[PDB]
RNA sequence: CGAUGCGGCGGCGUUAUUCCCAUGACCCGCCGGGCAGCUUCCGGGAAACCAAAGUCUUUGGGUUCCGGGGGGAGUAUGGUUGC
RNA sequence: UUGCUGCAGUUAAAAAGCUCGUAGUUGGAUCUCUAGCGUUUACUUUGAAAAAAUUAGAGUGUUCAAAGCAGGCCGCCUGGAUACCGCAGCUAGGAAUAAUGGAAUAGGACCGCGGUUCUAUUUUGUUGGUUUUCGGAACUGAGGCCAUGAUUAAGAGGGACGGCCG
């Protein structure tokens, strides 16, 4: 039962306000909690050095072997796992090179196959992959 | 069901239903004056009684405190009031 | 004296209490002349005020006190500072949202002249805005309604 | 309901429509008046008074015959007791409890009935105290 | 324990009718259910009524045509201003053809219509069709 | 709709206290408050079912506690209670 | 899928093991004006106050439009409107609805009546001393009248008593 009569606005408003703490969304937004674990800090690109390039199986009903880069970060120096996209796309990176990478669409989550990775490479050595990919440049060298 | 007056239900059925769930409240309870055998004098007493009452004029128990109504005396008659 | 309390010497500045008198007035009776005055928004100044002994600076109808502003009223909640009273305002505040009111009270301290005496707690007051007088006292009783 | 108990007991007097005297009634207002007083001095409560004069003496409402009430018609004398019956009931009640308590140190159920009687004792004083028929400064012991 | 006996005596109406019972009775009765059962009556949806009068507080029983759809109760009672009205009689009656919200106004209880006629706001009491 | 438990109310007839009443035990109804049960297209519900879990888009009787996909987890830390 | 409008809580996630209890919220009928008032609010309708820009919106062929505040007629006739502006604070009507109280050991209302103290600053052509009334207050010793003053007793609740019951 909800309290109706016309004195009860601050009863309404205290129990919808400390109630939408139960809410996943709302609690992971306003508490400043998500913004520090979360490896970009809140920007939706991040640029990051290439560790190594890295193989990573796919889930249980589907094999492959889904071509990643290790990449530590500019900002905050700490590692991450990207997923290149389009098909030979990792024979144009290269070991310790600069790399601009994005979320993958989930918003901070896994993909449909690739298990444990959040992020995914747009640029390599400040060029485009779509561009290399087309052949409309060519690696810098 | 679906037609009864219950403006004017009959008085058998009025009677019938519970003292406070009547159309117009009234108690089932009434006013008599007893008869002693051994004296002239007449009492007033109430039909539910509590207290065992006194008959002054002989000196002698009327009507019993009951769970519900006062048993009185044998001899003793009781009669209506209005 | 009764009147007289402190270190320094009490009296009302507009009286002159130090005139020429010969003995036929002297030896007669003695009385300091009072001074009061009329506050304006249709408020009687009380008998006490105009008959009584007390000295008081911030008195509105007896001191340098000019009643101008707003007039609010209050209920007497604590009488336990000397001649000020902390005075409760309750009122409803609407929530739009909801479409519904909250309770709320704002605590004023109040300046309480000499004169409103045999005043207890949990009548109700109408009090004046004035100059402040104090750190908190910005409002000054002008009459007071029994409960 | 009741206050202190989960039976919703439907049991009270239904008094009648006609408020008018019964013809048949010989006592006058004045008569009525006197036995009220000679029953009072005898140290009675208006409770045992009413059901006294209804018995024995055929008076079906004091308030009807008369136009005043029982501790009303006391009151406006002065042949009232101090404490209202209602409120000497329960302290009777209450002090009959704890005298059987004191001895009684296990009886759990006499302790949790004792609770609920103080209730009652101090829901009654806080009513009877906003009428001002006790005095602001009356406790309990 | 009882509160808004408006609410018990709308609530009794609706269930009879619903159940299609020919009268209704109603306990206790004040002027307020007596003024909204004139409204309710004025506009022709229950029709004649006795109010049955013992000392303490009244009864009502009414004779009920199978003509009401639904009539509620608004607790509390919020308090509805003219430029307002429109998003009740919007919220409540099922059409703008017909349909009546009971104000309680300085003026009187009357309908929604009537409040628009006469040109003052009031107390939302509760609405029928 | 028929039972049942406590109290009250009215009424043929069986029985015990020898008999008359008057109390018990039965019997047939009624009234109020409880433990429940059977039946029903009142009406709800995803249904199982529920005379309440009904009177809910024809949505407002009053009020308290309380849930917001599944795990992590009634875990970690802090506070407080306890030998 | 944060539910005030408008959600859930038998089994899908969910009613505290149970009762008491302060704050909080909610609360049964009933009562048709003499320059000061009337018992005070909340509610509702009106009025003045409230920066432009913005937003709605009147007028105008920027070549159309987003715009702009211009423009139009053969020296002239124009425009640069209007509305909204939570709440609270001011202002005047309404009195249904919802709070509050007006007289209960009658120092209660309304009427004429006895005295104590003080004072108004007219008055005995003006001027100095006594005593006054009128103008205006608190205190009282009585009196007449009020149709003199308490609504009902909730299928609300406390308490009393009666015979049981487990």
């Amino acid at each position: 039962g909800k309290c109706r009569g016309l004195r009860t606005a601050r009863k309404l408003r205290s129990h919808r306000r400390d109630q939408k703490w139960h809410d996943k969304q709302y609690k992971k937004a306003h508490l400043g909690t998500a913004l520090k674990a979360n490896p970009f800090g809140g920007a939706s690109h991040a640029k990051g050095i290439v560790l190594e390039k890295v193989g990573v199986e796919a889930k249980q009903p589907n094999s492959a072997i889904r071509k990643c880069v290790r990449v530590q970060l500019i900002k905050n120096g700490k590692k991450i796992t990207a997923f290149v996209p389009n098909d030979g796309c990792l024979n144009f990176i290269e070991e310790n090179d600069e790399v601009l990478v994005a979320g993958f669409g989930r918003k901070g989550h896994a993909v449909g196959d690739i298990p444990g990775v959040r992020f995914k490479v747009v640029k390599v050595a400040n060029v485009s992959l779509l561009a290399l990919y087309k052949g409309k440049k060519e690696r810098p060298r | 069901p679906l037609a009864k007056d219950l403006l004017h239900p009959s008085p058998e059925e009025e009677k019938r239903k519970h003292k406070k769930k009547r159309l117009v409240q009234s108690p089932n309870s009434y006013f008599m004056d007893v008869k002693c055998p051994g004296c002239y004098k007449i009492t007033t007493v109430f039909s539910h009684a509590q207290t065992v009452v006194l008959c002054v004029g002989c000196s002698t128990v009327l009507c019993q405190p009951t769970g519900g109504k006062a048993r009185l005396t044998e001899g003793c008659s009781f009669r209506r009031k209005q | 004296a009764d009147i007289q309390t402190e270190r320094a010497y009490q009296k009302q500045p507009t009286i002159f209490q130090n005139k020429k008198r010969v003995l036929l007035g002297e030896t007669g009776k003695e009385k300091l002349p009072r001074y009061y005055k009329n506050i304006g928004l249709g408020f009687k100044t009380p008998k006490e005020a105009i008959e009584g002994t007390y000295i008081d600076k911030k008195c509105p109808f007896t001191g340098n006190v000019s009643i101008r502003g707003r007039i609010l009223s209050g209920v007497v909640t604590k009488m336990k500072m000397q001649r000020t009273i902390v005075i409760r305002r309750d009122y409803l505040h609407y929530i739009r949202k909801y479409n519904r009111f909250e309770k709320r009270h704002k605590n004023m301290s109040v300046h309480l002249s000499p004169c409103f005496r045999d005043v207890q707690i949990g009548d109700i007051v109408t009090v004046g805005e004035c100059r402040p007088l104090s750190k908190t006292v910005r409002f000054n009783v002008l009459k007071v309604t029994k409960a | 309901g009741r206050m202190h108990a989960p039976g919703k007991g439907l049991s009270q007097s239904a008094l009648p429509y006609r408020r008018s005297v019964p013809t048949w009634l010989k006592l006058t207002s004045d008569d009525v008046k006197e036995q009220i007083y000679k029953l009072a001095k005898k140290g009675l409560t208006p409770s045992q008074i009413g059901v006294i004069l209804r018995d024995s003496h055929g008076v079906a409402q004091v308030r009807f015959v008369t136009g005043n009430k029982i501790l009303r018609i006391l009151k406006s004398k002065g042949l009232a007791p101090d404490l209202p019956e209602d409120l000497y009931h329960l302290i009777k009640k209450a002090v009959a409890v704890r005298k059987h308590l004191e001895r009684n140190r296990k009886d759990k159920d006499a302790k949790f009935r004792l609770i609920l009687i103080e209730s009652r004792i101090h829901r009654l004083a806080r009513y009877y105290k906003t009428k001002r028929v006790l005095p602001p400064n009356w406790k309990y012991e | 324990v009882r509160m808004n006996v408006l609410a018990d005596a709308l609530k009794s109406i609706n269930n009879a009718e619903k159940r299609g019972k020919r009268q209704v009775l109603i306990r206790p009765c004040s002027k307020v259910i007596v003024r909204f059962l004139t409204v309710m009556m004025k506009h022709g949806y229950i029709g004649e009524f006795e109010i049955i009068d013992d000392h303490r507080a009244g009864k009502i029983v009414v004779n009920l045509t199978g003509r009401l759809n639904k009539c509620g109760v608004i607790s509390p009672r919020f308090d509805v201003q003219l430029k307002d009205l429109e998003k009740w009689q919007n919220n409540l009656l099922p059409s703008r053809q017909f349909g009546f919200i009971v104000l309680t106004t300085s003026a009187g209880i009357m309908d929604h219509e009537e409040a628009r006629r006469k040109h003052t706001g009031g107390k939302i009491l509760g609405f029928f069709f």
